[PDB]
């Protein structure tokens, strides 16, 4: 079996990076279980990759998952970061909150699309043991 | 940057907004 998930990620002004943590009893893996550190942009890369995959003729392959968009709550917070004397006292602590679940919503959908995609993939009876989907797993 | 970890034995997502 091969089950994978992401148990954090962190968002950075240009970049989300992702902990895709792998647990498998298979003996093409290096080792049992592992965790590497990928972007948005790495997902792509593999999932283009298998599209493009001539043998794969006929197989369904799962979306690619969606791009991130932080740009909303990133920029609001890179103001009320500037604006350090804005009337909080509170309302920088409830700025801070608001942004705070605004930022979660958007980590949840994320988190989520990446994770269902690698998630279909090790399900897949051949495009789980894609030597591609290996190297994004455990490239390190 | 903002951290996220999602929700261990129980709970709940979380969000820190990241500091040095």
């Amino acid at each position: 079996s091969l089950q994978i998930d992401i148990p954090d990620a962190l968002s950075e002004r240009d970049k989300v990076k992702f902990t895709v943590h792998t647990k498998t009893t298979l003996p093409t893996f290096q080792s049992p279980e592992f965790s590497v550190t990928r972007q948005h942009e790495d997902f792509v890369w593999l999932h283009d990759t298998l599209i493009e995959t001539t043998d794969y003729a006929g197989l369904i392959i799962p979306p690619a998952p969606t791009k991130p968009d932080f740009d909303g709550p990133r920029e609001k917070m890179q103001k009320l970061g500037e604006g350090e004397g804005s009337m909080t006292k509170e309302e920088f602590a409830k700025m801070k909150q608001e942004l705070e679940a605004e930022y979660l919503a958007v980590f949840k959908k994320t988190v989520s699309s990446h994770e269902v995609f690698l998630q279909r993939l090790s399900s897949h009876p051949v495009l789980s043991k894609d030597r591609n989907f290996h190297v994004f797993l455990e490239y390190d | 940057a903002v951290q996220f970890f999602k929700g261990k034995n129980g709970s709940a997502d979380q969000v820190i907004l990241v500091t040095q």
